RNA sequence: CGAAGAACCUUACCUGGCCUUGACAUGCUGAGAACUUUCCAGAGAUGGAUUGGUGCCUUCGGGAACUCAGACACAGGUGCUGCAUGGCUGUCGUCAGCUCGUGUCGUGAGAUGUUGGGUUAAGUCCCGUAACGAGCGCAACCCUUGUCCUUAGUUACCAGCACCUCGGGUGGGCACUCUAAGGAGACUGCCGGUGACAAACCGGAGGAAGGUGGGGAUGACGUCAAGUCAUCAUGGCCCUUACGGCCAGGGCUACACACGUGCUACAAUGGUCGGUACAAAGGGUUGCCAAGCCGCGAGGUGGAGCUAAUCCCAUAAAACCGAUCGUAGUCCGGAUCGCAGUCUGCAACUCGACUGCGUGAAGUCGGAAUCGCUAGUAAUCGUGAAUCAGAAUGUCACGGUG
């Protein structure tokens, strides 16, 4: 859809917006020398943030097409747009071989 | 069925349309630039026919060589389009952009330039064959040694998907030594979608 | 599961709708869509309306239900 | 069917100095376990030298030629009647028929200590009371009931 | 001098074999020959081109082999020493061309192809 | 000196553009040394709606190439870097 | 089988909560810079507070930038049509064919070339001949593996040389292995026989390789209105106070049954315990995560080294050696299940993976039937990658023994 790319655009904003406090709240919990009173109130600040901030909510879709399945991260393309753009000599250094 | 005649010869015949090295952390951040440049430029240069848009990346900026067979339409009154786009190619591609324009002398021997004219004729309600018997002999008075043109689609009919096929000369396709052009430009008539394929065969070796 | 470094789990809005709702005692069921949280010995004997998926079902909290979460007491699928 | 098949050769037995035993060793190997099967064939070779004072190659030389048959059937159907024809076994083929019959009856011997199963097989066939010798002679008896079909619709 | 360099490759192995006059000195990777190849018939297969050309007692042998498999390195030495023996002359050329020792075995492993599961095995249909 | 590009008809044709254009200026630069090559296979499915056993597999290469000076006394190649970079060659400097 | 990864997200479906020029496009009217608000209510959506911020170019008039509201055209659609179609793939089949120009025969649809003899993996060639030619195909051109030569020596290499603490550790060397560039080599070339002595065929020498050396990519004119409108593109048709948007939980992982592929097993060519030997190929500065270190164990600390022939992933397993095990539903097999743990993630209830401890099933080689494979092949043993916070008995890929 087009309305479905648009709702997973703003997830990428809200993850990259906060992005620093959640490093600190997970720095407090991960220490064995940390006190649980400093841990328990640190648990409060995680769950009162909106949940669309973790990377697990983020879903790497194809950038030109939007199809979820068949994505590679050494490119930005889908499974079936990568073929049509490679036969036209665009992708540099890419050939067939055996 | 008939694997694409560029993808088997990248190497012994032709080369890429874009050369630049990139690390594994920026490789997918230069592709998304260079793929929405070509969708941008062809939508602007719908006239003043364009065959090839090459992109080099020298040290840290850019270089682009747009090829037209009619450069005077694009360079009009000393770059009123050249500097106007060069302001606005940077807005999609944050590096400073060079724009260079060559000529495509003998415009009837490159497949993109030919197949754009076929969509023009077949949307003026010209006959499907009188347009194409004349678009091959004109491209055989000068130049090539073989031409195939396939015209498939609705072809005016009711429920008809026929394929016109006309050939002249010699066209090999299982010889990697040869030199073949290829282009698929489409056409939107008042009913149906017609796709056109072109296989201009220049000289071999 | 849920290793003992990070010991307990309970939801924040559930806690203020229980710990303050202890101070005025059990005269109402607690209607809550949450199912990810456990029950606790701060909550022995309450009445919770756990979301089935299309309705809420009542829960009689006992003393020997303490470790298991709310999900084991709401249904999902019928199979009559 | 253009005739293609050339010949590949395996002949290697350095610790004993033999040639028939190496080809016999390949009929014992399962899934490329050669070093496992090598010490079992020698493991059933020394028990014969433990049993008989003669060199146990000659026990193996005698045990082949009382399991190896002479003639056998060949169900060549005329296309409307199922016939069987007793045919002369080619001299190259008749080695591998005994060695393949020998191993398959060793596996159903049902003893303990696996090299003792193959040990008892090579002892019997120097006499004739082996199950491989009884399987040899029974197929010999099948040819003479089949002998009417030797040349005629054959 | 009299040092003779011999190489030989079989089943992705590679053996440096040096050959010089000595008295039965067979050493491989600073190990004895009986110690290196543990319990196999190929302990004698490395001697088979040597005892064919009746020079089993007349040379030092220094072998360094890398890569390959267990019994693939033993074949690399056997091909390797035959190239080192023919640096002398072609008197033993006909004694080894006829023996079938000089030709490198070209039989290498084959790649997995799509649709199939092994190099040639394919799944069952019905 | 180390060089990275995508095809051997550039990167092994730009070393002579450096070996000749540095040994001319007096300093000794030895012969270039090859390295192992990056090879990355990409097996992609080819049909839009499914038919699994029709596939197509590509490969992207990366050629490496290492130079070696002896006596550093020339800043000539430091100015002649925009010349020696042509289209897709990257040069990290290790002036030994 | 789309799916190269369903805890939510993905996700379309279900139950509600909730929007109406809209989550998004352009044009219009007003409003304020954008921003930051660190707060409560509420499952959240949202609603209302909310210290603050007051830019920016200025013909100093304002403009552009963003954000809020109003209204109109509209936006939007994973709704129907793959028999309205383009694009892209399967299939016969890597099968040896399929057609045209001119000419002649036939009232015409046709036919001849393209048939005959020999031969070939081959419509590949030779001899014949109302046909003479040409194209597509086959072959070769490309890649890889196997032999040698030249150019090249760090992070790779150790024959010669000393050095050593005995580790190429070090000086050193450019012999080598290796790496990768550029070349030669193989053409029925040569010998004999065979054929019309003409294609070719059977033997022979030499040679790393012998008769397209082995493998791979490359699939003709076409067929099945084969498949896909849910990858994308589009003709038409319908919805547009919802067939469109927003947010919680549930669901796709339900379950007498039947069919398809796949893994372990059913044991003594084995099972355990204790030693000990040899690989290729690949990933890693949003990462690998060592030494030391604490844990029955999965791990926890710890932080090096590292932008890669350097550092890490990373210990190959089968084989071998010694011991016990005596063929027993078992020192076989491991399903189920109780209990106890660690890791990721806001979150392991429905619904994750592994670890400990305990329990121990069916199974004693498996009907009628039925499929795969001609040589580094079947059979058997491991290793890696893609997708990926987490999660492979599948997919793709590399080697051992044979």
């Amino acid at each position: 859809k087009e309305s479905m790319k648009n709702r997973e655009l703003k997830r990428q904003l809200t993850v990259a917006k906060y992005a620093k406090k959640r490093a600190e709240l997970k720095a407090i919990i991960a220490n064995p020398n940390s006190s649980a009173e400093e841990r328990w109130n640190a648990q409060v600040a995680l769950q009162k943030q909106p949940r669309d901030a973790s990377a697990s909510r983020l879903r790497n879709r194809c950038r030109l097409t939007g199809r979820p399945h068949g994505f590679y991260r050494k490119f930005g393309l889908s499974r079936n747009k990568l073929r049509e753009a490679a036969m036209r000599g665009d992708v540099p250094g890419l050939v067939k071989a055996s | 069925q008939k694997v694409h005649p560029n993808g088997i010869r990248l190497g012994i015949v032709k080369e890429h349309t874009s050369v630049w090295y990139a690390d594994r952390k920026n490789y997918a951040d230069y592709l998304f630039a260079d793929l929405k440049v070509r969708e941008y430029l062809q939508d602007k240069l719908k006239s003043a026919s364009v065959s090839r848009i090459d992109i080099h990346r020298p040290a840290q900026t850019a270089r682009i060589t747009i090829h037209t067979a009619r450069p005077g339409i694009v360079i009009g009154k000393k770059g009123e389009d050249v500097e106007k786009l060069r302001q606005d190619l940077t807005k999609q591609m944050g590096v400073p952009v060079h724009i260079n324009i060559e000529e495509i002398r003998k415009p009837e021997l490159d497949a993109m330039l030919v197949a754009q004219s076929v969509a023009q004729q077949l949307e003026r309600r010209v006959m499907f064959r009188r347009a194409m018997k004349r678009a091959v002999q004109n491209a055989m008075r000068i130049g090539a040694k073989g031409i195939k043109i396939q015209v498939s689609g609705r072809l005016g009919g009711a429920e008809i998907a026929r394929t016109e096929w006309y050939r002249e000369g010699r066209v090999p396709l299982h010889t990697l030594r040869a030199d073949i052009d290829y282009a698929t430009y489409e056409a939107h008539t008042t009913y149906g979608v017609i796709g056109v394929k072109v296989w201009i065969f220049k000289g071999e070796v | 599961p849920r290793s003992l470094k990070k010991g307990p789990f309970i939801d924040l809005h559930l806690l203020k709708k229980v710990e303050v709702a202890v101070e005025k005692n059990d005269r109402k069921p607690i209607k809550t869509w949450s199912r990810r949280s456990m029950i606790l010995p701060h909550m022995v004997g309450l009445t919770i309306a756990v979301h089935n998926g299309r309705q809420h079902v009542p829960v009689l909290v006992n003393e020997d239900m303490v470790g298991h979460k709310l999900g084991e007491f709401a249904a999902t699928r019928t199979y009559r | 069917r253009r005739r293609v098949a050339a010949k590949r050769e395996v002949l290697a037995d350095p610790k004993y100095g033999s040639q028939i035993l190496a080809k016999f060793m390949n009929h014992v190997m399962e899934s490329g376990k050669k070093a496992v099967a090598e010490r079992i064939v020698y493991g059933a070779l020394d028990k014969v030298k433990e049993r008989g004072k003669a060199d146990p190659l000659e026990t193996f030389e005698k045990a082949l030629d009382a399991i190896a048959p002479l003639v056998e059937v060949k169900s060549r159907r005329v296309g409307g009647a199922t016939y069987q024809v007793p045919v002369e076994v080619r001299p190259s083929r008749r080695n591998a028929l005994a060695m393949r019959w020998l191993v398959d009856f060793a596996r159903k011997r049902g003893e303990k200590s696996m090299a003792l199963r193959l040990a008892g097989e090579l002892l019997d066939a120097a006499e004739g009371k082996g199950a491989a010798v009884k399987k040899r002679e029974d197929v010999h008896r099948m040819a003479e009931a089949n002998k009417a079909f030797s040349h005629y619709r054959f | 001098a009299t040092q003779n360099y011999g190489t030989g490759r079989r089943k992705t192995a590679t053996a440096r074999v040096f050959l010089r006059p000595g008295t039965g000195k067979i050493s491989i990777n600073n190990r004895g020959l009986d110690q290196f190849f543990g319990r196999e018939t190929a302990r004698m297969v490395v001697r088979q081109p040597l005892e064919l050309t009746e020079t089993v007692e007349k040379f030092d042998i220094f072998v360094t082999v890398v890569g390959g498999g267990v019994s693939g390195q033993a074949g690399a030495i056997r091909h390797g020493i035959t190239r080192a023996l023919i640096e002398y002359d072609e008197t033993l050329r006909s004694s080894l061309r006829k023996a079938g020792y000089v030709t490198r075995d070209a039989r290498e492993v084959e790649r997995k192809k799509v649709g199939l599961r092994k190099a040639r095995k394919r799944p069952q249909y019905s | 000196i180390r060089l990275k590009a995508f095809d051997h008809r550039l990167i092994d044709q730009s070393t002579q553009e450096i070996v000749e254009t540095a040994k001319r200026t007096g300093a000794q630069v030895r012969g270039p040394i090859p390295l192992p090559t990056r090879k990355e296979r990409f097996t992609v499915l080819i049909s839009p709606h499914v038919n699994k056993d029709a596939r197509d597999q590509y490969e992207i290469r990366t050629h490496k190439r290492v130079l070696d000076i002896v006596q550093p006394t020339d800043k000539t190649v430091d100015a002649l870097m925009k010349l020696d970079l042509a289209a897709g060659v990257e040069v990290q400097i290790s002036l030994g």
